[PDB]
RNA sequence: UCCGGCUCUACCUGGCUGGAGGGCAGUGAGAAAAUGUUGUGGUUAGCGGAAAUGGCUUGGGAUGGCCUGCCGUAGACGGUGAGAGCCCGGUACGUGAAAACCCGACGUCUGUCUUGAUGGUGUUCCCGAGUAGCAGCGGGCCCGUGGAAUCUGCUGUGAAUCUGCCGGGACCACCCGGUAAGCCUGAAUACUUCCCAGUGACCGAUAGCGGAUUAGUACCGUGAGGGAAUGGUGAAAAGUACCCCGGGAGGGGAGUGAAAGAGUACCUGAAACCGUGCGCUUACAAUCCGUCAGAGCCCUCGACGUGUCGUGGGGUGAUGGCGUGCCU
RNA sequence: GGCGUCUGGGGGGAACGCGGGGAAGUGAAACAUCUCAGUACCCGUAGGAAGAGAAAACAAAAUGUGAUUCCGUGAGUAGUGG
């Protein structure tokens, strides 16, 4: 059981969250986390690579000269692989790279990852990043300076709280996310993780039932 | 293009960094302008040819429009909604240049 | 709902033919044309748009390094004389349409039910005809003629209307479901000649579309039809003014340029291949062309001493022995 | 049939569709039935999508379903087959 203190931009604390024990005391399985991130990246990767084999190229559909009497070798098309202009043989093709990793392996990855960060005290919470309804990236940057010094960081802000997203978007390191599409690559690439409290509550009362 | 013939400019990059100059012609289709006193080249012309020292074109992103107050300043665009013009305007003062 | 006249006819009723308030619906598949308002509704041009001539050094040029500041609903991208958030173009964001076009929105305009319906009750009539069905040849249905239904094509024959008819894998009786042979019907679905905007663990000039270069061109063929090759100066042409040799090409000086080991045959500039010099060796010798020993000469590093061996190293290498190319 | 007038159609298209026609090399270690494939190709007509489409249907005594089409499964199964 790990406790977190919410934090405010104006220089105060509101309250404390008492995180679960089973989500955030999982022991990581490095092979599991490896497999899953590899799958994510593979499904990201698009298969725009195609080549024209011997049967799609232009021409070649006439035996260019005799079989015998000539002196030279035997040839059946002017577009075969050994020519210069000829067909690719076993080329790239447009294909899919997704692979079907299961729900339990995925979630085990995510819980183990959040545990790896929590044990090392890199999960910070916060009510908000901003004052009312006017984005200003200088605010959020100063607040993250208060709360953090590392290069890179993750931010979990919901959908409705658009101002925090619009604010912190432009920063160099930051990589913002909604907790409905919470994943593993984006967690592990970071060093610190900033949850909103609404986000934590949603995550927890969505998983726990 | 934020430069027109007749304007005055300050050179940024080149050996002639720190030069005032008057624009003579522009070449907007390729963003280059022939400023006076800068980019001096010893062209050979044979006739009765001769080694003659002529201008050559800056690229327009190596000159800042000199402010009306005599300092290198950016330029921007208000509207005089009555007359419907879009005046080129410095971003230190706001004046007409 | 009121009446106008009509039920051949004046009179009581039942039933029509008109108009009227009304309702319903409408460019619907269910009838069809145009109308005028009309929405910051959309498309067809675009526009503004934050913040460093910052300091030292390098360098031809700073967009580099180091040190100082700033913007950020904008650190996507590209270019600019070398990796540029603060130079430029533009992005986040907000703006913008006289006219035409598309969406609905309306009011016109058009019909349309309104003269009406809910139920009762015992029997005649109708319920899509050369068709359904059966036989003969055939197609396709998981089904290749098999016991082979259903769906069907050509010929030949050819029925009834509700105790009717067709199906429930031959067929028959019972039960079940359904009511053919008249017609329309959106949405989910498939596709990209063209157009617009982007992405890439795709190529990067023998690759990638055949086509980065005049490319379906040149060239070939009578003809259908085949079907190629060639990208890069440099930051900007400042593309060598002038002189000398030469008929001219081409070159040497002088110059430009950061560099002409960048000269319009030009980034770099391999090998094969073609030659010029320097050292060794080779014209009494039988050589898969090398390898092991090695004389002699030439170069070099080092300890020393008037030149000299060495835990040396490298090029050639007289002469001797051994030795029958590579792959399938 | 002839004469006059009025409105239509006529051809091109990259794929996609529906109706019709319609092979062969291949596999079967030969081969004709079969398969390749009702594919390629050819024809006639379209549309922005098409065609099908309102039960003379399924089902099994369960008191069931309720136009059609396209996707997943049933299923490489029940079966068919020199």
């Amino acid at each position: 059981t790990l406790k977190v203190d919410v934090k405010t931009p104006a220089g105060k604390t509101d309250g404390s969250v008492e995180l679960p024990a089973e989500l955030f005391d999982v022991e990581p399985n490095i092979a599991l986390m490896h497999q899953v991130v590899t799958a994510q990246l593979a499904a990201k990767r698009q298969g725009t690579h195609s080549t024209k084999t011997r049967g799609e190229v232009s021409g070649g559909g006439k035996k260019p000269y005799r079989q015998k009497g000539t002196g030279r070798a035997r040839q059946g098309s002017t577009r075969a692989p050994q020519f210069t202009g000829g067909g690719t043989v076993h080329g790239p093709k447009p294909r899919d790279y997704s692979q079907r990793t299961p729900k339990k392996m995925i979630a085990a990855a995510l819980r183990g990852a959040l545990s790896d960060r929590a044990r090392n005290d890199r999960i910070h919470a916060v009510t908000e990043l901003v004052e009312g309804q006017t984005p200003s990236t200088k605010s959020a940057k100063t607040f993250l300076g208060t709360l953090t010094e590392n290069k890179k960081v993750l931010v979990v802000i919901g959908r409705t709280d658009e101002v925090g997203a619009k604010s912190v978007r432009n920063l160099p390191g930051v990589h913002v996310i909604s907790p409905d599409q919470l994943n593993t690559y984006d967690v592990l690439n970071a060093d610190d993780v900033v949850f909103s409290v609404e986000a934590l509550n949603a995550y927890i009362s969505a998983n726990s039932k | 293009m934020k430069v027109h013939k007749g304007d005055t400019v300050l050179v940024i990059s080149g050996k002639d960094k720190g030069a005032k100059g008057k624009v003579l012609v522009a070449y907007p289709d390729r963003n280059k302008v022939l400023v006076e006193g800068v980019n001096r080249i010893k062209k050979h012309t044979a006739v009765s040819g001769g080694i003659v020292t002529q201008e050559a074109p800056i690229h327009v992103s190596n000159v800042m429009v000199v402010d009306s107050d005599g300092k290198p300043t950016r330029v921007g665009y208000r509207i005089d909604d009555e007359t419907g013009k879009k005046v080129r305007i410095a971003k230190t003062n706001g004046k007409d240049i």
